[PDB]
RNA sequence: UUGACCUCAAAUCAGGUAGGAGUACCCGCUGAACUUAAGCAUAUCAAUAAGCGGAGGAAAAGAAACCAACCGGGAUUGC
RNA sequence: AUAUUGGCGAGAGACCGAUAGCGAACAAGUACAGUGAUGGAAAGAUGAAAAGAACUUUGAAAAGAGAGUGAAAAAGUACGUGAAAUUGUUGAAAGGGAAGGGCAUUUGAUCAGACA
RNA sequence: GUCGAAUUUGGGUAUAGGGGCGAAAGACUAAUCGAACCAUCUAGUAGCUGGUUCCUGCCGAAGUUUCCCUCAGGAUAGCAG
RNA sequence: CGUGGAGGUCAGUGACGAAGCCUAGACCGUAAGGUCGGGUCGAACGGCCUCUAGUGCAGAUCUUGGUGGUAGUAGCAAAUAUUCAAAUGAGAACUUUGAAGACUGAAGUGGGGAAAGGUUCCACGUCAACAGCAGUUGGACGUGGGUUAGUCGAUCCUAAGA
RNA sequence: AAACUUUCAACAACGGAUCUCUUGGUUCUCGCAUCGAUGAAGAACGCAGCGAAAUGCGAUACGUAAUGUGAAUUGCAGAAUUCCGUGAAUCAUCGAAUCUUUGAACGCACAUUGCGCCCCUUGGUAUUCCAGGGGGCAUGCCUGUUUGAGCGUCAUUU
């Protein structure tokens, strides 16, 4: 069998933690089970239902997390693009853009004229 | 040794289960290659410097 | 008696192991290991050690997240998930 | 290490040469790559022609002033006299030299004509929207022969 | 000949290419041939082979053989055919192992995608 | 008494940045000897190896305190 | 425009072919050595397919002898071909302090060609 | 030989290579000492020693002249193709 | 003359057997070599005109690997020493038990520890290799079991020193 | 005459040349620019129904989520509801997570699974002692905030 995760994300928060001791529970027993029969692979789908349960209730409380940031300065650094250390630091579109008074006003006056060669 | 440091302990262990032969199922897999284990040790044959 | 009956007397480490490395390189009365350098702050190496570079580089490792760098290069460093179409 | 009648060679290989040793296997590698790399420019570049009209000038010394070859830039006074100032001939593709001095009118006049011809053989695109599609000519240099 | 310069005549990059291909892609150089029948039924050449196909061997020394895929070995780039086998000196029989390009297809398993394949490569389907 | 100022402190003060890795190529420092000279010290190897600091996708260089001596040329880089 | 025995991705060769080519075509920077810095190997190939020898017999067993499989066991997980040194058997021959060699012929063995 | 002390000895600790340590032997410093061990410069140089892999055909030497820190080597002429 | 590879060609040879290997069998060349038969073998390979080179071995106290004579030879001789029976087992000089004879002689061959090993401890199974005779035995091999702390150590303190 | 030595052959040994193979190596060329305090590189120890390794992973452990594919995986066992389907898979892709003990490694140490401090919380009759849960405290430097120091020094009180 084992637990769908699409089937997950419309549990609560509290009855997703209830399915998790229970599974818990579960897989607490089946290892009583284990050391008597010589194989028990249902074991393997109960520990990755668990696995399964945890991410879902780790998604819900970071998107919960992700939007109450959603939109100012000063979120959490995990929820913050990972990126690359330098991209990280590289300098923003706008304060590269920048341009000095003085050079707008001879972007504005002599830009680079489209033309051509013929007459 | 008879009074060990833990780490001393734990390599020690790793090494306990280290110790067994080539699990025989492994021999009847598709392209398998390997035929014995080529990495057993013994106590009084080769020291595992710590 | 330089030889064999000396020999009889080796039963103390003068190096165990290193925290940062785990060599056994580790000079007990010196602390500090003689093959990564630990607790200096940079790592052993030099450029007359050619093997011992290759020994230890980028790349020996696991490189947990080295790894997967290039391919998030890749796709230009997608921040998301994906959608979907049919199947 | 002397013998029989021979010129007296001088062949520095006395440092680590092999190290430094250059073979261009990359010829025609790199020779497609700058078709390539003109190619991709050209299409960058608009109708624009890929190079800047240059200046008569005389070559320098005794041995090169016979030969008449094309210079970097026009000259403020020749670009003047062409009547265009500086700063908007450099948007059209002519080449402004603030280094270069006229002592010689014979050449002063062939940069001033040549600038004359330069102006009237081009056609300069509005800065609308319109762009009237008017298929590049790649060169200058062809197109205005020194 | 190859005119893209994004294809490989290498033919050592063809053989590790081969045997190091992951299921996924042995899943469609498994393809066998639809029979004469199944072609201009379907107008469709051949179809990667998968499991509860119906099959008859055109070469070899089960030539004229039939039946269903038991298996595809995809593995062992070998399809297995339930009744095609090797009655052994212990009786105990055991699978033979077929290439589905030695094979013919002669009835399909369709599902919703089994036959969007078909129409996916221009053709039929009855 | 109260309020500034200069300079100097302290906070688990609000937000940031540096370290280490790699180092083929790049910018610097430091720096040999074997070797060659049929010996050998100046020389050579070599402004090389090893050692140290620092970057990038290239680095550095670059709009002349330049070249020239011509009817002069005209940022740098490279062939 | 220039550099690039690193990194990511590609296309190649009058290159090497398992003592070669990187040390590593393999659980190779492994096994192993060394207090340590460091040093550092050997090792690819049954067959299309395990069809990897049921069963009988001798044996304590390993195995042998049958049988069986296979296109082939003159392919049996010692496994393609399987040279040489060197070894067993069988057959032939010689041998009074070496053996081997040159010219020549007897004897034995063996063999080509050519008659018509 | 000596055996109650300039005694024996464990552990911890310090001293590192033109450096240490030495009741002094050039001793000892991990079987290494009139300068340890490891890697690299390094395939160091070698007028010296050893080796240098198929056949046949034709021709066929020199150990002498002169100069050289030259005398186990070169240059030079000679002989040879 | 002979090798690896490259351009050309003989629409060359080949699973009805390429290459390789073997052969006091045959033939050609003064020779380097070439050719054929038979055997073995199993997937490729050659002639000619040209190109090319990591291109030919008896030596180098040559490199790596393999193998001889030596030779069933030197040897398996220190630490006083063994013996009878039974049990087991295919098999007993060597295991188990019983008996005898001895030894170490508490400065121990006894009872425990520190360093060091790291599972050698213990049980059951068990002999291919290993214990320079043997092996049913083992510190071997296979499979398992076992190390319990308020008071015993660490941990705290300071020592030379770092 | 044997045996023994030697030579040739056949068959059988030993040994692994040779031939033929090649998911490897070497060299050239083309394209590209992406490690780390948002904890890198490296290390240790773990993780599978049955694994010593290699490869993979991190107590969510040969993997969790997502997306594409569209029925496998396979050495044995296995589930069986996964087969006209939000669905097989040691699949591909990968954008979301988890990520032990460590490491520039950051509370202090570290031949120690050694030893502190603060905050929230739970249990033990507890602001103070013990225990469980969660969150924290390195260093240099910059901008700024706040509490300050100095007869360095200006003013202002009455
Ligand atoms: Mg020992
Ligand atoms: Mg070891
Ligand atoms: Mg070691
Ligand atoms: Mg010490
Ligand atoms: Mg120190
Ligand atoms: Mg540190
Ligand atoms: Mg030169
Ligand atoms: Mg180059
Ligand atoms: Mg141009
Ligand atoms: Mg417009
Ligand atoms: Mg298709
Ligand atoms: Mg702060
Ligand atoms: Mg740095
Ligand atoms: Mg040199
Ligand atoms: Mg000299
Ligand atoms: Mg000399
Ligand atoms: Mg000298
Ligand atoms: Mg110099
Ligand atoms: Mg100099
Ligand atoms: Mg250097
Ligand atoms: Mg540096
Ligand atoms: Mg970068
Ligand atoms: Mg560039
Ligand atoms: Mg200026
Ligand atoms: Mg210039
Ligand atoms: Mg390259
Ligand atoms: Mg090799
Ligand atoms: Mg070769
Ligand atoms: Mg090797
Ligand atoms: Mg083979
Ligand atoms: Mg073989
Ligand atoms: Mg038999
Ligand atoms: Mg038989
Ligand atoms: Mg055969
Ligand atoms: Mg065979
Ligand atoms: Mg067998
Ligand atoms: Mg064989
Ligand atoms: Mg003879
Ligand atoms: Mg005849
Ligand atoms: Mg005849
Ligand atoms: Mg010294
Ligand atoms: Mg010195
Ligand atoms: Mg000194
Ligand atoms: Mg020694
Ligand atoms: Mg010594
Ligand atoms: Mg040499
Ligand atoms: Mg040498
Ligand atoms: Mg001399
Ligand atoms: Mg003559
Ligand atoms: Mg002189
Ligand atoms: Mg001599
Ligand atoms: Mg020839
Ligand atoms: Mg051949
Ligand atoms: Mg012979
Ligand atoms: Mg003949
Ligand atoms: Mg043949
Ligand atoms: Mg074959
Ligand atoms: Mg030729
Ligand atoms: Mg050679
Ligand atoms: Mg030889
Ligand atoms: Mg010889
Ligand atoms: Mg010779
Ligand atoms: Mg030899
Ligand atoms: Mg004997
Ligand atoms: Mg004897
Ligand atoms: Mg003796
Ligand atoms: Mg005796
Ligand atoms: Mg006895
Ligand atoms: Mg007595
Ligand atoms: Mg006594
Ligand atoms: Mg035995
Ligand atoms: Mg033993
Ligand atoms: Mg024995
Ligand atoms: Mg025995
Ligand atoms: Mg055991
Ligand atoms: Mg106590
Ligand atoms: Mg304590
Ligand atoms: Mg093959
Ligand atoms: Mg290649
Ligand atoms: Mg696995
Ligand atoms: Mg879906
Ligand atoms: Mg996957
Ligand atoms: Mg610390
Ligand atoms: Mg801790
Ligand atoms: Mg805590
Ligand atoms: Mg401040
Ligand atoms: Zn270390």
């Amino acid at each position: 069998a084992g637990v769908k995760a699409y089937e997950l994300r419309t549990k609560s928060k509290e009855q997703l933690a209830s399915q998790l001791v229970d599974l818990k529970k579960e897989l607490a027993e089946l290892k009583v089970q284990k050391l008597s029969r010589p194989s028990l692979p249902k074991i393997k789908t109960v520990r990755k239902s668990i696995a399964c349960v945890l991410t879902v209730i780790n998604e819900q409380q970071r998107e919960a997390v992700r939007q109450l940031y959603k939109g100012k300065k000063y979120q959490p650094k995990d929820l913050r693009a990972k990126k690359t250390r330098a991209l990280r630091r590289a300098l923003t579109k706008f304060e590269a853009s920048q341009v000095t008074e003085k050079q707008r006003k001879k972007q504005i006056a002599f830009p680079q004229r489209k033309y051509a060669i013929k007459a | 040794a008879a009074q060990k440091s833990f780490r001393i302990k734990q390599k020690m262990a790793k090494a306990k289960k280290q110790n067994r032969p080539l699990p025989q199922w492994i021999r009847l897999r598709t392209n398998n290659t390997i035929r014995y284990n080529a990495k057993r040790r013994n106590w009084r044959r080769t020291k595992m410097n710590i | 008696g330089k030889g064999t009956p000396s020999f009889g007397k080796r039963h103390n480490k003068s190096h165990t192991l290193c925290n940062r490395c785990g060599r056994r390189s580790f000079h007990v009365q010196k602390k500090t290991c003689s093959s990564c350098g630990y607790p200096a702050a940079k790592t052993r190496s030099y450029n007359w050690g050619a093997k011992a570079k290759r020994r230890h580089t980028t790349g020996t490792g696991r490189m947990r997240y080295l790894k997967h760098v290039s391919r998030r290069f890749k796709n230009g460093f997608q921040t998301g998930s994906a959608s979907k179409a049919s199947a | 290490a002397i013998s029989k009648n021979l010129p007296i060679l001088k062949n520095h290989f006395r440092k680590h040469w092999q190290e430094r040793v250059k073979v261009h296997f990359d010829q025609a590698g790199k020779k497609v790559s700058r078709r390539n790399a003109r190619a991709t420019r050209a299409a960058k570049i608009a109708p624009r022609p890929l190079d800047l009209l240059r200046p008569v000038v005389r070559a320098p010394t005794v041995k090169y002033n016979r030969k008449v070859r094309a210079g970097r830039g026009f000259t403020l006074a020749e670009v003047k006299a062409a009547g265009l100032t500086a700063a908007y001939a450099r948007t059209i593709g002519i080449a402004v030299d603030h280094r270069r001095q006229n002592r010689n009118q014979e050449i002063f006049d062939a940069n001033v004509q040549r600038l004359k011809e330069y102006q009237s053989k081009i056609i300069v695109f509005p800065r609308n929207g319109k762009a009237p599609e008017a298929e590049q000519v790649l060169s200058a240099a062809a197109t205005f022969p020194i | 000949a190859k005119q893209s310069l994004d294809v490989s005549s290498d033919r050592r990059k063809a053989r590790k290419a081969y045997f190091t291909a992951p299921s996924s892609q042995r899943r469609v150089l498994l393809s066998a041939p639809l029979s004469k029948e199944l072609r201009a039924q379907y107008g469709i050449k051949a179809l990667p082979i998968r499991r509860d196909d119906e099959v008859l061997v055109v070469r070899g020394s089960k030539k004229g053989q039939e039946g269903k895929i038991s298996s595809v070995y995809r593995l062992k780039f070998a399809v297995q055919v339930d009744k095609v086998t090797k009655e052994k000196v212990n009786g105990a029989s055991v699978p033979i192992n077929l290439h589905p390009s030695k094979l013919v297809i002669t009835k399909l398993h369709l599902d919703k995608d089994r036959k969007a394949l078909i129409q996916r490569k221009g053709g039929k389907l009855e």
